[PDB]
């Protein structure tokens, strides 16, 4: 039980079905799919495609699992789950992060191989869902499109310097000098407004120690929209894309590139004085993967 | 089909043993001999 | 007779396996298991009953057990417990492998069919005398498996079968039997439970709480058993498991024939079990026997009916189970319970003289049977007794006719 | 609450039990065991719940289950009485030791005293990590 509230992903389910997805991929499958069933060689096409992948990144020590989401329409199980995928990919990615690392600790442990595992357990492992359904350009999504996995394709025009976005905000007292470190959530930092420590309780003593925080890499990529459709009249469209962390400087100016994200909306401040957001929001792409 | 649990040879979980029996994995992990093979030194050590 | 759903399974079994439509013939269905469902078969054509003949037991006809192993378990599992139960055989309380088939997915272990009666039928009944010879079976069939040096992980009076008019029994699951491997490759190297060679401040303590994400790996040691039989040494997580584990599964068992309660622990889980040890014995005993493995224990706020409950004893434990039994009525008139009740208001102050001296008979038994049981109930796993010295105790004092 | 940890630090804590002061309340279910008792063979922790083997409702099950169980025990009782070995059964028939507490027998011979006439699944699982990210936990 226990579905997400606002999406139909719950996190069993969607596990289960995504590990049984991972351990029983055979690409015969996506060719029976694509109605190429007479390409299929028993050579390479019957070998389980997803646990060789992860055969692979732990013997290379990689992070990053390349999907291809069309896969999971291939497998009948996972139907549902190219739907879930696309349509809240923040949650449905997270999970498959985590049965990543499930998968991959039950690769080591039940096959019994020598490999440790605590670089294992403490790595951080990603998906990157790319080939999800092209069509509707970039101009055609609506309002009802925001937060789903989109992909476009187009040419790299400009990208920004490495912008730093703060995750942990370092503080430090200016009477004791006693430091808490504040987690980032939700793009918001709980400033304290006192010491913790118990001997002072001073109101304002803490202060921001801007370069002893902690930051992450974040760029902006202008991107000219190149659809397989284009409906009359319009002209060339461009877009800003948000690489985080590996993807920075990924894209070069030039590179005829095909990008899945999600499609993200912001809403713009009118002034730097006070606080006051646009009612016409912003739309932007927060990039997963790069083709 | 209340019959659901972890199946050790395919690596999945199933909802039901009719079905997952009769899945492409189980019959390809069946097929397979050379799985099945210090087993098979028993079948004809004690025969 | 049989039930019809019952035919469905054993013509699924003739048509799965299509060379055993003779040499074998089916009569029944003899218990069913989480991983297997043995069947109660008769032998077409004579070479494991001729041969074998010292292993069966000559209680009426003699058939033979199939276990059809169930599709779902690895090859490897399913190896280890045939190659298990074929390195020891020429035993008469182990159950050997007299026959083993594979068609593909299915494999058959045939072994002796051993007529038994289920523990939960006559656990109440039985005598002391009856629990001795309960005990001295186990005992014996346990030295022999830890003899040859593996850990029989499931030792649960259902895998001990034991015929009560013959009064001897066998011990028949060993899928989930773990084989011990060497100390090395006196408690400073067998049990600060240095294993997974993982053995090699300021600000933080890490006793008083735990961290809210936590970046550590568990411990990941063996918890193949039984729900309510699990030694203390496999409820918190350690590695060097020995066959001293088995042993505390023997207790259990001699727990639950003294205080006529079969399902001895509910175990929910393993902090649940390891919670229900801490009822009978105390949190101190619990926590000093964590202290031996490298942990540590901690529990407070807790509305404990006894802080350090059962302190006098093991005793003071039956005899509660048998107070609430004994004052509501639940023991019937012709019940074995009353001798145990009234010799613990003898350790515990709160012609016709057979009567007296089985009077000291059964008093007698009554006061080693405790004795051992309280010597398998031990949290320290090297101080605990073996099979070897538990079935030297002089509770056993009747091997002299052997 | 209740703690188990490992000392030297070196593996995530086992036992990391803690429970609201609201939940300690219905003592008819706590969310660990106290030990409870109970009576006819019941798990100790586990209660005589909705059961009141004090109702004659019950009682005249129970003794009346332990008349037709009855000589199957004292052919139990005939037969592991004098020796532990069985090999030496055959040989004043049976012996007692007496005692004084009320019985199943006695409870229904109290049954007439007091109303009759009269006033008062598959068994393996999936190996998953033990890390959990902070995203998956954020989403319970
Ligand atoms: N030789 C035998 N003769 C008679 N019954 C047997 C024999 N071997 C096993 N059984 C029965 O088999 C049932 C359970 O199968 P087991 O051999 O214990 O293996 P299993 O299926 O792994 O069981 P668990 O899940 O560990 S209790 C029990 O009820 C036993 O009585
Ligand atoms: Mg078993
Ligand atoms: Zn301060
Ligand atoms: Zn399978
Ligand atoms: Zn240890």
């Amino acid at each position: 039980l226990r579905i997400i509230w606002g999406t139909n992903v719950s996190i069993q389910e969607c596990t289960t079905n995504f590990r049984n997805f991972l351990m029983s991929f055979k690409y015969k499958f996506r060719k029976i799919l694509d109605e190429r069933e007479e390409f299929i060689n028993n050579t390479t096409d019957e070998e389980l495609y997803y646990i060789k992948q992860l055969n692979e990144m732990r013997e290379l020590g990689t992070s990053n699992l390349n999907l291809d989401a069309r896969n999971l329409l291939a497998y009948k199980q996972t139907e549902d789950l190219y739907h879930q995928l696309l349509n809240y990919p923040q949650e449905v990615i997270s999970i498959m992060d985590q049965t990543i690392k499930d998968c991959m600790v039950s690769l080591i442990v039940d096959n019994n191989l020598d490999y440790d595992l605590d670089e294992i357990e403490t790595k951080f492992y990603k998906v990157r869902p790319y080939n999800v359904g092209s069509c509707k350009g970039m101009r055609e999504l609506n309002p009802n499109d925001i937060d789903k996995l989109i992909n476009l394709k187009g040419l790299v025009l400009r990208s920004t310097p490495v912008i730093p976005d703060m995750k942990v905000a370092f503080f430090k007292c200016n009477v004791c000098d006693h430091t808490m470190a504040v987690e980032i959530d939700r793009g918001v930092i709980q400033e304290p407004a006192r010491c913790e420590r118990i001997d002072c309780n001073e109101p304002n003593s803490m202060s921001l120690i801007h370069n002893r925080c902690s930051f992450a890499d974040k760029q902006v990529i202008k991107l000219q929209e190149t659809p397989d459709f284009v409906p009359d009249g319009q002209t060339p469209h461009s877009i800003s894309l948000c690489v985080y962390d590996e993807l920075v400087d990924s894209c070069r100016a030039g590179d005829r590139i095909e990008v899945t994200g999600t499609f993200r909306s912001i809403p713009i401040r009118a002034n730097s004085r006070q606080r006051v957001l646009k009612s016409l929001y912003k739309t932007y792409v927060d990039v997963v993967h790069v083709k | 089909v209340k019959n659901s649990g972890y199946c050790e040879n395919c690596r999945v979980k199933y909802e039901s043993l009719e079905q997952h029996i009769v899945s492409e994995k189980h019959l390809s992990f069946a097929e397979n001999d050379l799985n099945f093979e210090a087993i098979d030194s028993l079948i004809e050590n004690l025969r | 007779d049989i039930p019809p759903e019952i035919k469905e399974e054993m013509i699924q079994l003739y048509h799965d396996l299509p060379g055993i439509e003779n040499e074998y013939k089916l009569i029944d269905k003899i218990g069913e298991g989480t991983f297997s469902s043995v069947y109660k078969a008769k032998d077409i054509t004579g070479k494991i009953t001729k041969k074998f003949a010292s292993h069966f037991w000559n209680y009426g006809s003699n058939y033979v057990a199939l276990k059809k192993i169930y599709v779902t378990s690895s090859p490897q599992r399913i190896y280890n417990e045939l190659n298990l139960l074929y390195i020891m055989t020429g035993s008469s309380r182990v159950a050997p492998l007299c026959d083993a088939k594979r068609v593909r997915d299915q494999v058959i272990a045939v072994l002796p069919y051993y007529p038994h009666e289920e523990f939960r039928t006559f656990y109440r009944d039985l005598p002391i005398k009856g629990i001795k010879k309960y005990i001295w079976e186990l005992l014996r069939a346990l030295k022999f498996v830890h003899s040859k040096g593996i850990i029989h992980r499931d030792i649960k009076p259902t895998n001990f079968l034991f015929n009560l008019e013959l009064g001897r029994g066998v011990l028949v699951d060993f899928g989930l039997a773990e084989a011990q491997m060497d100390y090395k490759s006196n408690h400073e190297q067998f049990c600060p439970c240095i294993m997974r060679n993982q053995y090699s401040v300021n600000g933080v303590d890490l006793t008083k709480g735990y961290p809210k994400n936590e970046t550590r790996r568990i411990k990941r040691a063996n918890r193949a058993g039984t729900r309510g039989f699990r030694a203390p040494e496999v409820l918190m997580k350690c590695g060097a498991q020995s066959t001293k584990i088995d042993i505390w599964s023997v207790g259990v068992i001699l727990l639950s024939l003294l205080g006529r309660r079969f399902p001895m622990f509910q175990s929910l889980d393993d902090a649940d079990s390891l919670l229900e040890l801490c009822t009978i014995f105390g949190w101190k005993e619990l926590r000093k026997c964590a202290a031996l493995h490298g942990l540590g224990f901690e529990a407070s706020g807790l509305i404990w009916d006894k802080p350090n409950g059962y302190s006098n004893g093991l005793k003071e434990f039956v005899y509660d189970l048998l107070n609430k039994e004994c004052t509501i009525g639940t023991f019937p008139e012709y019940s074995v319970a009353f001798e145990t009740f009234g010799f613990l208001q003898q350790e515990l102050h709160d012609d016709a003289y057979e009567l007296k001296k089985y009077q000291e008979e059964i008093w007698s038994d009554h006061y080693w049977c405790f004795q051992v049981l309280e010597q398998c109930f031990e949290m320290d796993p090297q101080k605990r007794s073996s099979a070897e010295d538990l079935l030297k105790t002089p509770f056993f004092n009747e091997l002299n006719e052997n | 609450h209740v703690y188990l940890y490992d000392l030297w630090q070196t593996w995530a804590p086992i036992i990391t039990l803690e429970w609201k002061p609201q939940e300690l309340t219905n003592l008819d279910e706590l969310p660990y065991p106290i030990l409870k008792i109970g009576s006819f063979g019941r798990c100790p922790f586990i209660g005589d719940r909705n059961y009141d083997e004090s109702s004659y409702k019950r009682v005249v099950k129970r003794y009346s289950r332990d008349k037709a169980n009855k000589k199957y025990a004292l052919q139990l009782r005939a037969l592991f009485q004098y020796h532990a070995d069985t090999l030496l059964n055959t040989s004043k028939n049976l012996i007692f030791i007496p005692h004084t507490c009320n019985d199943s027998t006695k409870s229904f011979k109290k049954w007439m005293q007091e109303k009759a006439k009269n006033f008062e699944g598959n068994g393996l699982g999936p190996t998953r990590a033990s890390v959990m990210s902070k995203n998956m936990k954020s989403l319970s």
